[PDB]
C-alpha cells in the first residue's frame, strides 16, 4: 500500500468495525491508521493483513 | 519386624501426607476451581489453606501461579 | 503410648541421673506450642485479609507468592527491618519496656488452652484466674506507654482505651463463674470432661445460652474487633508515635489475644476435642481398643482436627461480625456493657445456681 | 511559635540546637546547609556561603520576626547557591540513590 | 572552563550475602506500605484504585493515615507554599528508608499553575526528593500502577553494603540577629469575641 | 526460591547487547543490575521512549529547547553526549559501563542495529534493553533479535 | 414504666432483626464473583474518545504557528527561519514539554491540516523529568497496541458491551457497540 490512501479496518475481534481512516506511514509491517471521529484526530495503529484498500 | 516399626512407619507416611501430597491437589483444586464455588465451599477452600500451612510455607516458593500466554493470528 | 516415658527409658539405658535428663525435655514443646502460634497468626492474618476482601468482593494480597500466603511472612520480616524511630522525651528504656509490658503476659497464658487429654501443658487447678489476671495486666502497659508517648491526643487515647478495657473484666469473669459453678471446678480438663461424657447433649452452649453470648461480647469488646481504639479523637488512640517494630509487636499481640480468644470460647463453651458419636460405642464396634495406637492416634488427629474447625469458625465469625455490624461508640459501648453484661450475667448466676440446688441429675454431682 | 522555612538545601532554624533538640528562642538563627546528599561540599565555598548569610542577616536590621522575610533571606541563601553553581564550582555527585537535577542540567558554553 | 554545573567524580561478594539481600530486598518489595496525602482530586484518582475495581490491595499496599508506619509517601494535588513545611515535616517524620512518589501536572513540575500563579509551588522536587515521577493532568489510575511497577524495579537497586547513604550530615552554624519581637497569632478567639456580641 | 549464580555476567562480556525478558507484574532486573554493580559495573538508569535521535544524543551534541511561556525568549541548551560524558569521569578501577533501557516496547528495529554497532565499536560500555517477557526470566543476543 | 421496658425490648429485637439481616446480605455478597481486573494481566481497552500522547508529524507542516494561540501555556514551540531563496519559513526543531501539559487535546481541534494526532499512551513514568522535552522524531513512533500483546488479556469496558451487560469480564460472543451502525439502515430501510 501507499501512504495517503483510505483503507478499512474488517476484524470482528476489535472494536473499529469498518472505520475508514488515513494510512501515515509505513515500518516493520505495521500501519498508522488516523481516524476522524467528531473533533479529534486519533491515531490508532494496525496490521497489514487487518485493513483493506477502499477506493 | 516389630510394632514400634510399623508406628514409626505409620508417622513418616503421616508426615509425607502432610508434607507432600495434600498441598499438591490443594494447590490444583483451589485456581482449578476459584469462582463457581459457593460460599461454604470457599470456606471450605479456606479451611483447606488453613490446616495445611507447614506444607503450604514448604511448597510456597517453588510453586509458580502465572498466566499462560496465547496465540494470535 | 507414651513419648515422654519412652524418653525417659532411651535416656535411662544411655546412662544419665534422671534430673538433667528430665529437665530439658521441657522446652522443646514450650518451643514448638510458641512456633505453632507463629505459624497460626500468620495464618490468622491472611485469612482476615482475604476474607476482608471477599465481603467486599475484591481479591486479597497477590505476586508475593503462589496466592499470597508469604505477605504476614513478608509483613513480619520488614517490619522488624525498619528504622526504631524515638520521640523528644525522656524514658526511652520505659518507652521500649511498654509494649514489653504489653506483650509479656498474653503470650505467657498460653499454657491454659488444651488440645486433648495429654495434649496440654498446665492444668493444676485454676487455669481461668491465670488466664484472667495475667490478661488484666495490659492496661498497665498501655498505660506506660501512654505516659512515653509524650503527647496530648495519644495519651488521652491510650486513657480511653484503658477505661474501655478495664471495664470487660467483670462479666468476662462472670460468666466463667457461671460455668465453674455447674462444672464444680476451674481446671479445662474437667470442663471439657464433662462435656465429652456425652455428645451433643452435654454441650454447655444449650445449658447456658445467655452467659455464651455475654463472653462473646466481652471477648469482641475486648480484643478491639468492635470497639475501634486504634478518628480516635484526632487520629488515632494508641498510635502514630511508634515504628514498625513496636507496631509489629502491638499487632502480633492482638492477633494472639484474638487466637487465645477464639480457643478459649470454644474450650469454656463448645469444647474442642469432641465428637457428635460418643467415642466408647466407635471403639465397642470397631474391635478391642485400650493399648492399640493405631486408632488412638487417629482419634487424637481427629480432636486436634475438631479444636481447629471450631477456632477457624470463631475466627471467620468474628471477622465476618467486624465488618457487619456498624461502628459505634465507646460511651455507647461502655453503656451497653454496664447496662446489659453485668445484670443479665447476675442473674444468670442466680438461677444457674437454682437450677444447680433444684434438681442435681443433669447437672455436675 | 517555631519559625522556619526549608525546601532541599537550607535549613534556617528560629532557636537553638542543645543535644538535638530545638527550643523557641528569637536570639538564635542556626544555619544548616545541604542536609541531604545531593551536592558535594568543600570548605571554602560552604565558608562563603556562610559569609554571604552573614551579610543578608546584617542587612536585614529593624524588621519583625515573621516568616516572609526569613523565607526572603532563605530564597537569596538559594539564589546565592544557584550562582556558586553557574559560577563554575563544585556540583552533583554520583553516590545518592536518586540523581534528580533540581537546579540545572549541565550544558555547555560554547 | 567551557563546562556549566560539572559532575564530580567518585571487588568480591558472597553468595550468603546475596541470598540475605535479596531476602532483604524482597521484603521490601512484598510490604510497601503507603501514606494517603491528597488535598485534591488526585486524592480521589488514588481512592478510586482503593475501591473492587481495580484492586490496589493485591499488591500489598495498604491505607495507613500514620506518616510513622508508611516507606513510601504519595503527594497528589496543587502544593500551596502554606502547605511546603507541612509537607517537609510529613516527610521528615517518616522513618529513613522512605519513597517519593510524585502524582500529577501539578506536583511533578508548575503544571497549568505555571504562567500566572503566585502561591502554587512550581514543582514538589524542590521540597522532597522524587523518585518517580508521574506526568498527567490527571493520570489513569493503570499509570499509577505502572509508577509502582517502576517504583519496584527502582528498590531492587539498592545495596547492603552501599546502605550508608540514608542520613543528613550536620554542618551546623550559629549567628546572630537583629530582628524585632512580633505580637503573637490568633489562636481560636472567634464566638466570644468582645468586639462581636457588643457592636462598637 | 531460585539461588542465581553468575551467569549473566559472563553473557554480558561475551556479547556485546543482551535482551532479558522479565515479568512486567513486579521487579526482578534489579537482582542483575545489583550484581553487576557487585562486580565492578556503574549502572546508568535511562527512559527508551524519551531518546530522540540515538545517534544526535550518544555521539555527538543536541539542543533542547525548553518550553516557554511568552515570558522568556527562545533560548536553545547545548546537551553533551550522555554515554560520552558518563564515560569521561567514570573510573574507580575502570571496569566498564551498562546503558539500561526501562520500556524498550516502544522502539522500532532500525535503530537496533546501530545501537549494536555502536556497542562494538567502541568497547567501554554495553546495552541492556527489556522486553516485557513471557511468564520466565531468560536473556537472548539482540543481534539474533535483530536478524531474526 | 412498663410501656418503656417493652419499647427498648421492641427496639432490641429490632436491632437483633437488623444485625441478622446485615448477616445475610453478607453472606449473599460472597455469592458474587469478584469484578475486578489484573495488572498488567488484563489491560482495558481504550475508546476512540479517550486521548493521550500528542503525535506531531515533520511533513505536513507549515509553521504558522496558530495552536500556539490555542494552548494556555503556549507549550510547543516553533523554531521557525527565514529562507532568503524561497519565499517560505520552515520548521527546524519542534520541542513540547509533558510535565506542565493539562491533556486536553485542544491544540488538535483548531487544526486545518490534521498536523498534530491522539495516540493512545498513558504509560509514562520517569525516573527524572529534564527528558520530557520530546523531539519530533520522539513523538513520530508507533504506539503500543493493546491487541498485539500476546501476554496481556483484553477486556472492554461498561459501554462497550452488546445489549446491555452489567459484569463485562466474561464475553463469550464477538458484538460490540449495542445499537446499530449507520450503513445497514440506508440498505434496509
Ligand atoms: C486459625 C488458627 C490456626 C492454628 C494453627 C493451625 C495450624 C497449626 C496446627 C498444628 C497443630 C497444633 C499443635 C498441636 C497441639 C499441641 C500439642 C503439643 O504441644 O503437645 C505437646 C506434646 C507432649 O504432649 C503429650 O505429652 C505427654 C506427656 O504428658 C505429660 O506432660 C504434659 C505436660 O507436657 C501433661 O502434664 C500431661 O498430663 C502429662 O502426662 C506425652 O509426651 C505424649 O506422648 C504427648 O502427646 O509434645 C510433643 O509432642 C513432644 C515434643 C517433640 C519431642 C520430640 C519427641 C521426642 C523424640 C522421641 C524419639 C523417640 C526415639 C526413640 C524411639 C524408640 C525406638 C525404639
Ligand atoms: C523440611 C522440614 C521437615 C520437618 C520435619 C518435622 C517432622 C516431624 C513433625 C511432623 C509432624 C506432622 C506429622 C504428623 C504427626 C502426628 C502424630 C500424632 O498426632 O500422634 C498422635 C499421638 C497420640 O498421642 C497419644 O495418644 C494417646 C491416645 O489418646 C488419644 O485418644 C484418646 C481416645 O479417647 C483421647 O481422645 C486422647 O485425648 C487422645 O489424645 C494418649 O493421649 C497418649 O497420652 C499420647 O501419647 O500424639 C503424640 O504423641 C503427639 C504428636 C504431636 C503431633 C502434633 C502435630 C499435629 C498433628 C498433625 C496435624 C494433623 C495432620 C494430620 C493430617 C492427616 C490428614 C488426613
Ligand atoms: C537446592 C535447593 C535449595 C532450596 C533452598 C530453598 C530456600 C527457600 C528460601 C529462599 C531464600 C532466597 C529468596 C531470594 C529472594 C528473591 O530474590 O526472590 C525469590 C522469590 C521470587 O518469586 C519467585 O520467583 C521464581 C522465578 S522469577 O523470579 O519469578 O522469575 C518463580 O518461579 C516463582 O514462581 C516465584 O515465586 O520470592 C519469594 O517468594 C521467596 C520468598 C523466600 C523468603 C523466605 C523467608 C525467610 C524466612 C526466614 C528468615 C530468617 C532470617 C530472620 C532474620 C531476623
Ligand atoms: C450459633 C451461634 C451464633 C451466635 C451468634 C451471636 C453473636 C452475636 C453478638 C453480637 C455482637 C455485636 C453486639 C452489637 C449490638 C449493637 O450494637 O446494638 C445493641 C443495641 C443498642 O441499641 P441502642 O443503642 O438503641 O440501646 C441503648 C439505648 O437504648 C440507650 O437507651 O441493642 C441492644 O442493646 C440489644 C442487643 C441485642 C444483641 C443481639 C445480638 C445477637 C444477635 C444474633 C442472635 C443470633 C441467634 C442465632 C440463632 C442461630
Ligand atoms: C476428617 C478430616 C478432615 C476433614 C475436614 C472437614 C470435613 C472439615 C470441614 C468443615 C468445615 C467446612 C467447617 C467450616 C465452617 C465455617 C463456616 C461456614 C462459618 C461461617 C458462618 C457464619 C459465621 C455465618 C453466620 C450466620 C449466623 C450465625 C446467623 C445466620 C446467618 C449466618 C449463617 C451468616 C481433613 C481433610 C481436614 C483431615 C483430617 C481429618
Ligand atoms: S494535575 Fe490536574 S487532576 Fe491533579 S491536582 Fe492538578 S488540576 Fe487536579
Ligand atoms: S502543528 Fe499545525 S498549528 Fe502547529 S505549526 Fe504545524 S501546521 Fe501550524
Ligand atoms: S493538550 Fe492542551 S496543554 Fe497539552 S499541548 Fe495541547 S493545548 Fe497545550
Amino acid at each position: 500500500i501507499l501512504p495517503g490512501m483510505t483503507v478499512k479496518v474488517t476484524n470482528p475481534n476489535d472494536t473499529y468495525y469498518q472505520f475508514q481512516g488515513i494510512v501515515q506511514r509505513i515500518t516493520d509491517g505495521k500501519v498508522a491508521v488516523l481516524f476522524e471521529g467528531g473533533n479529534w484526530d486519533k491515531l490508532v495503529t494496525f496490521q497489514a493483513s487487518e485493513l483493506e484498500p477502499v477506493v | 519386624v516389630s510394632t514400634e516399626l510399623l508406628v514409626l512407619g505409620v508417622y513418616g507416611a503421616l508426615a509425607g501426607l502432610y508434607l507432600l501430597v495434600v498441598p499438591a491437589i490443594v494447590y490444583a483444586y483451589l485456581n482449578a476451581r476459584w469462582y463457581v464455588a459457593s460460599s461454604f465451599e470457599r470456606a471450605f477452600m479456606y479451611f483447606l489453606v488453613t490446616f495445611f500451612f507447614p506444607g503450604l510455607l514448604l511448597l510456597a516458593p517453588f510453586i509458580n501461579f502465572r498466566p499462560q500466554p496465547r496465540s494470535l493470528n | 503410648i507414651d513419648l515422654q516415658g519412652q524418653f525417659i527409658s532411651a535416656l535411662q539405658s544411655l546412662g544419665l541421673s534422671h534430673d538433667l535428663a528430665k529437665l530439658l525435655w521441657l522446652p522443646l514443646p514450650m518451643l514448638m506450642m510458641l512456633i505453632v502460634a507463629t505459624v497460626g497468626v500468620l495464618v490468622a492474618v491472611w485469612l482476615e485479609r482475604k476474607i476482608s476482601a471477599a465481603v467486599q468482593q475484591r481479591i486479597g494480597p497477590e505476586y508475593i507468592g503462589p496466592l499470597g500466603i508469604l505477605a504476614p511472612l513478608a509483613d513480619g520480616l520488614k517490619l522488624i527491618f525498619k528504622e526504631d524511630v524515638l520521640p523528644a522525651n525522656s524514658d526511652r528504656w520505659l518507652f521500649t519496656l511498654g509494649p514489653a509490658v504489653v506483650v509479656i503476659p498474653v503470650f505467657l497464658s498460653y499454657i491454659i488452652v488444651p488440645f486433648g487429654q495429654n495434649l496440654l501443658i498446665s492444668n493444676l487447678a485454676m487455669g481461668v484466674f491465670l488466664w484472667i489476671a495475667l490478661s488484666s495486666i495490659a492496661p498497665i502497659g498501655l498505660l506506660m506507654a501512654g505516659y512515653a508517648s509524650n503527647n496530648k491526643y495519644s495519651l488521652l487515647g491510650g486513657l480511653r482505651a484503658a477505661a474501655q478495657s478495664i471495664s470487660y473484666e467483670i462479666p468476662l469473669a462472670l460468666a466463667v463463674l457461671a460455668v465453674a459453678m455447674m462444672s464444680n471446678g476451674l481446671g479445662t480438663v474437667e470442663i471439657v470432661e464433662q462435656q465429652s461424657q456425652y455428645g451433643i447433649l452435654s454441650w454447655n452452649v444449650w445449658r447456658q445460652p445467655i452467659g455464651f453470648l455475654v463472653f462473646w461480647i466481652a471477648a469482641l469488646a475486648e480484643c478491639e474487633r468492635l470497639p475501634f481504639d486504634l478518628e480516635e479523637e484526632l487520629v488515632a488512640g494508641y498510635q502514630t508515635e511508634y515504628a514498625g517494630m513496636k507496631f509489629a509487636l502491638f499487632y502480633l499481640g492482638a492477633y494472639v489475644n484474638l487466637v487465645l480468644s477464639a480457643l478459649l470460647v470454644s474450650v469454656l463453651y463448645f469444647g474442642g476435642w469432641s465428637f457428635p458419636i460418643p467415642l466408647e460405642t466407635i471403639a465397642n464396634l470397631l474391635g478391642v481398643s485400650e493399648t492399640n495406637p493405631f486408632l488412638q492416634i487417629a482419634f487424637a488427629v481427629l480432636g486436634i482436627t475438631m479444636t481447629l474447625i471450631k477456632a477457624y469458625f470463631f475466627v471467620f465469625l468474628a471477622i465476618l461480625l467486624r465488618w457487619t455490624v456498624p461502628r459505634v461508640r465507646i460511651d455507647q459501648l461502655l453503656d451497653l456493657g454496664w447496662k446489659f453484661l453485668l445484670p443479665v450475667g447476675l442473674v444468670n448466676l442466680l438461677l444457674t445456681a437454682g437450677l444447680k440446688l433444684a434438681f442435681p441429675v443433669a447437672f455436675g454431682g | 511559635m517555631l519559625l522556619k522555612s526549608t525546601t532541599r538545601h537550607v535549613h534556617i532554624y528560629a532557636g537553638h540546637v542543645v543535644d538535638g533538640e530545638v527550643h523557641p528562642d528569637t536570639e538564635t538563627l542556626t544555619l544548616n546547609v545541604d542536609p541531604d546528599n545531593e551536592l558535594e561540599w568543600n570548605e571554602a565555598a560552604l565558608a562563603k556561603v556562610e559569609a554571604k548569610f552573614r551579610e543578608l542577616v546584617a542587612n536585614a536590621a529593624g524588621e519583625d520576626l515573621t516568616e516572609y522575610n526569613l523565607r526572603r533571606i532563605g530564597s537569596d541563601l538559594e539564589h546565592f547557591i544557584r550562582s556558586l553553581l553557574m559560577q563554575g564550582e563544585i556540583g552533583y555527585n554520583l553516590n545518592s540513590r536518586v540523581r534528580n537535577y533540581s537546579l540545572g542540567i549541565p550544558r555547555v558554553n560554547h | 572552563p567551557a563546562i556549566l554545573n560539572p559532575i564530580a567524580r567518585p571487588l568480591a561478594e558472597n553468595i550468603i550475602l546475596t541470598s540475605l539481600n535479596d531476602v532483604y530486598d524482597w521484603a521490601r518489595l512484598s510490604s510497601l506500605w503507603p501514606l494517603m496525602y491528597g488535598t485534591a482530586c488526585c486524592f480521589i484518582e488514588f481512592a478510586a484504585m482503593i475501591g473492587s475495581r481495580f484492586d490496589f490491595d493485591r499488591f500489598g499496599l495498604v491505607p495507613r493515615n500514620s506518616p510513622r508506619q508508611a516507606d513510601l509517601i504519595i503527594t497528589s494535588g496543587t502544593i500551596t507554599m502554606k502547605m511546603a513545611p507541612a509537607l517537609v515535616r510529613l516527610y521528615e517524620q517518616m522513618p529513613s528508608p522512605k519513597y517519593v512518589i510524585a502524582m500529577g501536572a501539578c506536583t511533578i513540575t508548575g503544571g497549568m499553575f505555571s504562567s500566572d500563579s503566585y502561591s502554587a509551588v512550581r514543582g514538589v522536587d524542590k521540597l522532597i526528593p522524587v523518585d518517580v515521577y508521574l506526568p498527567g493532568c490527571p493520570p489513569r489510575p493503570e499509570a499509577i500502577m505502572d509508577a509502582i511497577v517502576k517504583l519496584r524495579k527502582k528498590i531492587a537497586n539498592e545495596h547492603i553494603n552501599e546502605r550508608g547513604n540514608l542520613a543528613q550530615t550536620h554542618r551546623l552554624f550559629t549567628a546572630k540577629h537583629k530582628m524585632k519581637p512580633v505580637p503573637p497569632i490568633l489562636t481560636g478567639q472567634y464566638l466570644n469575641a468582645p468586639s462581636r456580641q457588643a457592636p462598637p | 526460591g531460585l539461588l542465581a549464580g553468575y551467569q549473566f555476567v559472563k553473557d554480558l562480556e561475551s556479547a556485546g547487547a543482551l535482551a532479558l525478558f522479565v515479568p512486567p507484574e513486579g521487579g526482578f532486573e534489579g537482582r542483575y543490575q545489583r550484581r553487576l554493580r557487585s562486580k565492578g559495573y556503574t549502572t546508568l538508569p535511562m527512559s527508551a521512549p524519551g531518546l530522540g535521535d540515538l545517534a544526535a544524543y550518544l555521539t555527538q551534541e543536541h539542543g533542547i529547547r525548553p518550553a516557554h511561556t511568552g515570558k522568556e525568549d527562545i533560548r536553545v541548551y547545548f546537551q553533551p553526549p550522555l554515554v560520552t560524558y558518563h564515560l569521561e569521569n567514570l573510573p574507580p578501577n575502570a571496569k566498564g559501563l551498562v546503558l539500561w533501557l526501562i520500556d524498550g516496547k516502544r522502539l522500532s528495529k532500525q535503530e537496533f542495529a546501530y545501537l549494536a554497532q555502536l556497542t562494538q565499536t567502541l568497547p567501554k560500555f554495553k546495552v541492556v534493553v527489556e522486553v516485557g517477557g513471557d511468564r520466565v526470566v531468560r536473556w537472548e543476543p539482540l543481534a539474533d533479535w535483530v536478524a531474526a | 414504666f412498663l410501656n418503656q421496658i417493652t419499647n427498648y425490648a421492641k427496639e432490641a429485637v429490632q436491632s437483633a432483626k437488623y444485625i441478622g439481616q446485615g448477616l445475610s446480605v453478607t453472606f449473599d455478597h460472597m455469592r458474587r464473583r469478584p469484578i475486578t481486573v489484573q495488572y498488567p494481566y488484563e489491560k482495558l481497552i481504550p475508546s476512540e474518545r479517550f486521548r493521550g500522547r500528542i503525535h506531531f508529524e515533520f511533513d505536513k507542516c507549515i509553521a504558522c504557528e496558530v495552536c500556539v494561540r490555542v494552548c494556555p501555556i503556549n507549550l510547543p514551540v516553533v523554531d521557525w527561519v527565514f529562507n532568503k531563496e524561497l519565499k517560505k519559513k520552515e520548521l527546524k526543531h519542534y520541542s513540547i514539554d509533558f510535565g506542565v501539559c493539562i491533556f486536553c487535546a485542544n491544540c488538535v481541534e483548531y487544526c486545518p491540516t490534521n498536523c498534530l494526532s491522539v495516540t493512545e499512551e498513558y504509560e509514562l513514568a520517569t525516573y527524572d523529568r529534564h527528558e520530557l522535552n520530546y523531539d519530533s522524531v520522539a513523538m513520530g513512533r508507533i504506539p503500543y497496541k493493546v491487541t498485539q500483546d500476546p501476554m496481556v488479556t483484553p477486556i472492554r469496558e461498561f459501554a462497550y458491551l452488546p445489549a446491555g451487560v452489567m459484569s463485562g469480564h466474561d464475553l463469550p460472543a464477538g458484538a460490540q457497540r449495542a445499537g446499530e451502525r449507520p450503513e445497514a439502515i440506508a440498505n434496509t430501510a
